[PDB]
């Protein structure tokens, strides 16, 4: 290595290591959004720097996810889990399902760049966050990075995604919300819409 | 398609799962923010007695993290594959371990499946396989022992649970 490519390296690091810090600080304040938002901006940086999860758990030595933290990382694994799957339907199987899974390798990702591989996580068994709560931060988020020409089936996606965190929403409202419920949002294409859903 | 069959594949980090990932191909679809993360499954299109099945497999991003055997690794699946490292005790120790629990909790007719593999060639055995086959006799659930220097009887076997679950539905 050349004295430029030992100093890029760990000023490259130290940079990565905030980014991580702060999506362990969205994490620890419950906030699903940030924290989604905050591990994308972890990864984007580390593919911008050449940089693998291996290089950077050295620098994470001093951090902790806390049993809270944990709780909320397998609530979003669950959820995305289920969503994934519960999206792959014989109407549409790619982009929803796709574009679900992303979020959940995006946060094992986050995970990756602190634990060594079948390193397990320590969750609070007894901190819950609600499910429906953690599919609208997930569809929130995948609203925000989606392209704006993606579709799922005859429909924008962005606009789906709106479609679905209000279908939800109106569930919580009503006091109706069950795995069920929930699995009908989750594998709709939207079928059964009077109009094709657009953005913009 | 007449058909899409999900499956879910169970196993750590370092086990061999991508070597049971190769009787799959990558789905072809992206955008943006796909390229830039990946995906965590992959899929198989076959023609079954004049049908048209669309197989979707699992890897679940982060399984590795979460072993409390919770209701994603239960429900939401026609079949479950779990996998432990012919070569690594631990491994199969845990598996044991999560594949009793999934028997326990999923819906009966889940089609499962345990595999032992050897995925790196270089690596020297360690659990035998009477003692593999016999705790999959236990619990009532087919036993697959396999080697990367052969992956027929792997092929097999995703063929079988394949008509196995279109036959029940």
């Amino acid at each position: 290595e050349l004295g430029v490519q030992r100093v890029t390296r760990i000023e490259n690091l130290e940079n990565a290591k905030k980014l991580w810090d702060n999506a362990n600080s969205m994490l620890e304040k419950g906030n699903i959004s940030g924290y989604l938002k905050a591990a994308n901006e972890l990864h984007k940086f580390m593919k911008e720097k050449n940089l693998k999860e291996d290089d950077l758990r050295p620098e994470l030595s001093d951090k902790t996810i806390s049993p809270k933290g944990y709780a909320i990382l397998q609530s979003l694994w669950g959820a995305a889990s289920d969503y994934s799957r519960a999206a792959a339907t014989l109407t549409e199987s790619t982009v929803e399902p796709g574009l679900v899974s992303a979020v959940n390798k995006m946060s094992a990702f986050f995970m990756d760049c602190k634990l060594s591989p079948n390193e397990r996580a320590t969750p609070d068994p007894d901190f819950k966050v609600g499910k429906s709560k953690i599919l609208v931060g997930i569809m929130q988020f995948i609203k925000d990075v989606a392209d704006p020409t993606s579709k799922i089936w005859m429909h924008n996606t962005k606009a789906l995604m709106n479609h679905k965190i209000a279908a939800i929403q109106k569930l919580e409202r009503s006091n109706n919300v069950n795995d069920e419920t929930l699995e009908s949002v989750l594998s709709s294409k939207g079928e059964n819409l009077s109009e094709y859903l657009s953005y913009k | 398609y007449d058909y899409l069959f999900k499956l879910l594949l169970i196993g750590d980090s370092g086990v061999g799962k991508s070597c049971l990932l190769l009787r799959f191909a990558d789905d072809t679809y992206t955008e943006s923010y796909i390229s830039t993360i990946g995906v965590d499954f992959k899929i198989r299109t076959i023609e079954l007695d004049g049908k048209t099945i669309k197989l979707q497999i699992w890897d679940t991003a982060g399984q590795e993290r979460f072993r409390t055997i919770t209701s994603s690794y239960y429900r939401g699946a026609h079949g479950i594959i779990v996998v432990y490292d012919v070569t690594d005790q631990e491994s199969f120790n845990n598996v044991k371990q999560w594949l009793q629990e999934i028997d326990r909790y999923a819906s009966e007719n889940v089609n499962k499946l345990l595999v032992g593999i050897k995925c790196d060639l270089t690596t020297k055995k360690v659990v035998d396989y009477t003692t593999a086959k016999e705790f999959a006799d236990s619990l009532g659930i087919p036993f697959l022992e396999t080697s990367a220097k052969n992956a027929t009887n792997v092929e097999q076997s995703f063929m079988t649970m394949a008509a196995e679950i279109k036959k029940r539905m």
